[PDB]
């Protein structure tokens, strides 16, 4: 349901 | 034959440029570029001599290069291999060797630009808990070491804007392992917890590595909402290659339960997790609040260098 970014 | 020191002689600038979507600007966020001054004098350095630069609190280099050369006008004076700290050590390093050259030179000086990210926590591992105290939000001095010499500059590190009251997640690529670490911190219960269930289930395309898991309670979180300690508490772990679930009992006020695991993904730049997220605060009712996140990789950059040679 949501997009997120890697570090 | 010998080790020379003081080749890296200045820390010129430290500048952030976005290389990943979604993530706030902060020390871990790809990519920080450190520009350093370097000099070699043939009176004091021979081909084959080695030198090393230590980068405290640096997790990794944001490049697929195995090495970078110290170059001036397309001549390579030295080769430096990248040695990322990752989850092995709290610092990264460059191990460098002076190169043989096809014509003689008196001395050469230039600059080198290194794409890095800093470690300010992210799992319950010894390395991350140590590095969770590396920097604070605001103004910090960043210092690298070449032998006994120290090169430093100033930087402004922004805190995470995410409220520490809710759940916290973080996914970090560990390049040398082709794996990620993935963290979940339970939402805050101010006066402690009666019980809860924390964890995540990986969608097709990714699997959980049950041999690299950390479960703990931390005494608060740092400026980036990461654990700063990992104490024991009563729980049961259920870990499969598809899911990790941790059911726990009481946790005291001021502590935050969390779980982290390594993830192997077929495509390291895309995987999805569905988080369980159940908790019962002391003097509260049980909350059940699952959610899903799809995690996207960052873009890598290249290190490069420039300089000026004096011939004689």
């Amino acid at each position: 349901a949501k997009q997120a970014g890697d570090v | 034959r010998k080790t020379i020191t003081g080749v890296f002689n200045s820390f010129d600038s430290l500048t952030w440029t976005r290389s990943v979507e979604y993530v706030y600007k902060g020390p871990e966020t790809p990519t920080w570029n450190a520009v350093l001054g370097w000099s070699l004098n043939s009176t004091t350095a021979d081909p084959g001599d080695t030198f090393t630069l230590i980068l405290p609190c640096v997790f990794k280099f944001i490049t697929t290069q195995t090495s970078v050369d110290l170059t001036a006008d397309g001549v390579s004076y030295a080769t430096c291999d990248f040695n990322a700290g990752e989850e092995f050590t709290t610092f990264s390093s460059l191990s460098c060797t002076v190169n043989s050259v096809s014509v003689s030179y008196a001395r050469v000086s230039g600059t080198v630009k290194l794409p890095i990210t800093f470690n300010v926590g992210g799992t319950g591992s010894s390395v991350d808990l140590a590095d969770s105290k590396c920097f604070t939000a605001g103004k910090n001095t960043v210092t690298f070491m070449d032998g006994d010499t120290k090169i430093s500059t100033t930087v402004d590190f922004d805190a995470s804007p995410v409220s520490p009251s809710g759940y916290i997640t973080s996914s970090r690529i560990i390049p040398s392992l082709n794996k990620l670490s993935s963290l979940f911190v339970v939402p805050q219960c101010e006066n402690g917890y009666t019980s809860g269930i924390m964890g995540f289930v990986a969608s097709n395309g990714a699997t959980i590595d049950c041999s690299n898991v950390n479960i703990g309670i931390s005494k608060g979180l740092n400026d980036w909402n990461f654990p700063v300690s990992s104490e024991s508490f009563s729980y049961t772990k259920t870990c499969t290659s598809t899911s990790i679930t941790v059911e726990f009992q009481n946790v005291p006020a001021g502590y935050r339960p969390f779980v982290d695991a390594y993830i192997s993904a077929e495509n390291i730049d895309k995987y999805t997790l569905t988080y369980a997220n159940e908790y019962t605060c002391e003097n509260g009712n049980t909350v059940v609040d699952p959610f899903t996140l799809t995690w996207w990789g960052y873009k890598n950059s290249e290190a490069d260098s420039d300089g000026d040679v004096i011939v004689v």
